RNA sequence: GUGGGAGAGGGUGGUGGAAUUCCCGGAGUAGCGGUGAAAUGCGCAGAUACCGGGAGGAACGCCGAUGGCGAAGGCAGCCACCUGGUCCACCCGUGACGCUGAGGCGCGAAAGCGUGGGGAGCAAACCGGAUUAGAUACCCGGGUAGUCCACGCCCUAAACGAUGCGCGCUAGGUCUCUGGGUCUCCUGGGGGCCGAAGCUAACGCGUUAAGCGCGCCGCCUGGGGAGUACGGCCGCAAGGC
């Protein structure tokens, strides 16, 4: 159950372009994981967010996807 | 008269009723049913066992519409939205895949007084 | 906005003597400079208050540093006030 | 002046000529614009998450450049007349933040 | 001064997706909606549900917090431009240049007013359906002003920390945001919770003072009458001081 950037490399966090890593931070939906699952910091958290919206506007991350199972 | 084999199976489900449409791969509606097309009239439509029948309904209606291979979407939360994929589950067609779609909005729109 | 050049051409022209960096003359350029930047920038967007309320803040100031000036030697402050061409 | 990211992010079915044409017109409008190109990566067809214009893909060009502050938001713009280019993001370049290094 | 920092601080222009409503098309029938239960309402002129396309307005989910910023009111998608406040480090510059602040001037949630736009959703009034002894209300279906933008007014409030501003002083512990550091920790600057001394009628306050002092401004003097009367001023009016 460990968070994200546990198991997870050296990244650049305010890299928009770089779905690779960026999807990690997502849920299974395409909502942004919050801190207790990103093990992130404050500010770590806060660029994160701001990159992803960033990378959303260009396609390249989900809006929002549909859940499965249920 | 069409014999459409696979399909989508979409189950709106509300506080006040819960209904169902079947449907072809790229969407267009087969048959469909819901707590209001069985003899239910009032509040009974929200309760579960009528989303059972429903489902029910629904799906022999596919079946003489030559159903077998059904993938599911789920919209809404209410009472028995639950029962209704259970009563598709015995329906006799196997269920590929469940999805919840239900709609959320990033707020755009001033809800009704009842919803704030 | 205003950057570094701007600014060291200001101090350096306005300096007491090499160096200085606080003179009250200094300073009082340094003000005057933002607040004719300010106020060029509130011709238009009239609507922008709190920028204002700032430029109220940095008048104060400056006017509060010229009184010291002409309190202690008038001539300076002539002098000051009448290259920058202010109150 | 200072340093910014273009994303240009058009039609990914384009002919050779018309791919050639639009890219030509970019590189005009950043000439006019007074923008001078430090560097530039093409990344070209990529999968969008979500469609853009009916389309499930997408052609991407990132442009580092240098140019005048006045004239970015015109730049913007004028990169957006085009038909062809559906996406058009400048943002100003940023050292890189970092984590778990 | 120089060098770094955080941020929904403000203004302008762009711009992205989710949803609602409407319109166009496909496919598809007998109801949908809605409540404690119901009815008005909508539906064979084909609704509800489902797929594709378009139009338009408003607000920006997750991130988001017990968080951040601002003097207050208040400020949340993303991008750029214009711009305010503020914090730390270096000990470089001026040399008491300081604090407060009756008047004045400016800002000032929401509702409200004027002129002109805009109008999706919501929704005073209003039109209906219920409930009830009655329903002029709660609940349900509609719906105008308005909510949105530009410009000009209004100047109120539980405008709340019900706690004026500045400075010095008086144990700590713990959580936190944000800088620097020789980085189990230390040191600044914000946000909380416990608690020393002390205060307080009590509750409680307690380096974010309601403690110990100093400066300056505002204000109080039993309740009702009453934020009413007269007068003045401001206001298009509502009304405000
Ligand atoms: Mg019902
Ligand atoms: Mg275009
Ligand atoms: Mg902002
Ligand atoms: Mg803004
Ligand atoms: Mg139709
Ligand atoms: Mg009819
Ligand atoms: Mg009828
Ligand atoms: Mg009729
Ligand atoms: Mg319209
Ligand atoms: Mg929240
Ligand atoms: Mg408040
Ligand atoms: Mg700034
Ligand atoms: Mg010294
Ligand atoms: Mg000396
Ligand atoms: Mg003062
Ligand atoms: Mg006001
Ligand atoms: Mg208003
Ligand atoms: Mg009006
Ligand atoms: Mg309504
Ligand atoms: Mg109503
Ligand atoms: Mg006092
Ligand atoms: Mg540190
Ligand atoms: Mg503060
Ligand atoms: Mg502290
Ligand atoms: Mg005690
Ligand atoms: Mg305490
Ligand atoms: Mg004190
Ligand atoms: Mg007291
Ligand atoms: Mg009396
Ligand atoms: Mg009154
Ligand atoms: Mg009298
Ligand atoms: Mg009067
Ligand atoms: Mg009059
Ligand atoms: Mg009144």
């Amino acid at each position: 159950k460990a968070k994200v950037k546990a198991t997870l490399g050296e990244f650049d966090l305010r890299d928009y372009r770089n779905v690779e890593v960026l999807k990690r931070f997502l849920s299974e939906t395409g909502k942004i994981l919050p801190r207790r699952r990103t093990g992130l910091s404050a500010k770590e958290q806060r660029i994160l967010a701001k990159t992803i919206k960033r990378a959303r506007i260009l396609g390249l991350l989900p809006f929002t996807e549909k859940l499965v199972r249920k | 008269k069409r014999q459409v084999a696979s399909g989508r199976a979409y189950i709106h489900a509300s506080y006040n009723n819960t209904i169902v449409t079947i449907t072809d791969p790229d969407g267009n509606p087969i048959t469909w049913s819901s707590g209001g097309v069985i003899g239910y009239k009032g509040s009974r439509k929200g309760t579960p066992y009528a989303a059972q029948l429903a489902a029910l309904d629904a799906a022999k209606k596919a079946m003489a519409y030559g159903m077998q291979s059904v993938d599911v979407i789920v919209r809404g939360t209410g009472a028995g939205r639950e029962q209704a994929i259970r009563a598709l589950q015995a329906s006799g067609l196997q269920v590929k895949s469940i999805v919840d779609d239900t709609p959320v909005p990033h707020n755009g729109c001033r809800p009704k007084k009842k919803f704030r | 906005p205003i950057t570094k050049e701007e600014k060291q051409k200001v101090i350096q022209e306005f300096a007491r003597f090499p160096g200085d960096t606080g003179s009250t003359e200094v300073q009082v350029a340094l003000l005057t400079l933002r607040i004719n930047r300010l106020s060029e920038h509130l011709k238009v967007h009239k609507k922008d208050h709190h920028s204002h309320r700032g430029l109220l803040m940095m008048v104060g100031q400056r006017r509060r540093l010229l009184r010291y000036l002409q309190r202690e030697d008038p001539e300076r402050y002539r002098a000051l006030i009448e290259k920058l061409g202010i109150r | 002046m200072r340093r910014y990211e273009v994303n240009i992010v058009l039609n990914p079915n384009l002919d050779q000529s018309q791919l050639a044409l639009e890219k030509e017109i970019i590189q005009r409008a950043l000439e006019n614009y007074g923008a001078r190109v430090e560097k530039v990566e093409e990344l070209g067809l990529r999968r969008l998450a979500y469609p853009i214009a009916k389309d499930p893909q997408g052609y991407f060009l990132w442009y580092q450049v240098e140019m005048p502050e006045d004239r970015v938001n015109d730049l913007a713009r004028e990169l957006r007349i085009r038909d062809n280019v559906r996406r058009v993001m400048v943002v100003k370049s940023q050292e890189p933040f970092l984590a778990n290094a």
